[PDB]
């Protein structure tokens, strides 16, 4: 799981690893995501791949 | 490309020897250029 956030000139990328087993859709459960890296970089990303 | 009466080689070779005296010695010069953009400072000593 990734959460791409960019607030106040700070790029926050959280991490979460989960062993998953469900068939099709997003599961009925809860998970917080903990910060691994904070980056104080001002970038105006427009494409990704 | 040949030295003449009004032409000489711009790149004089350094004549560094281990025994050449003060002034003709090789001198290692490192210029650290620091930039202070609005991003936080990254390289320095720790806070005491």
């Amino acid at each position: 799981e990734f959460v791409f956030k960019n607030i106040d000139g700070y790029f926050k990328i959280y991490s979460k690893h989960t062993p998953i087993n469900l068939v099709r859709d997003l599961p009925q459960g809860f998970s917080a995501l903990e910060p691994l890296v904070d980056l104080p970089i001002g970038i105006n990303i427009t494409r990704f791949q | 490309g040949v030295e003449g009466f009004n032409c000489y080689f711009p790149l004089q070779s350094y004549g560094f020897q281990p025994t050449n005296g003060v002034g003709y010695q090789p001198y290692r010069v490192v210029v650290l250029s620091f930039e202070l953009l609005h991003a936080p400072a990254t390289v320095c000593g720790p806070k005491k």
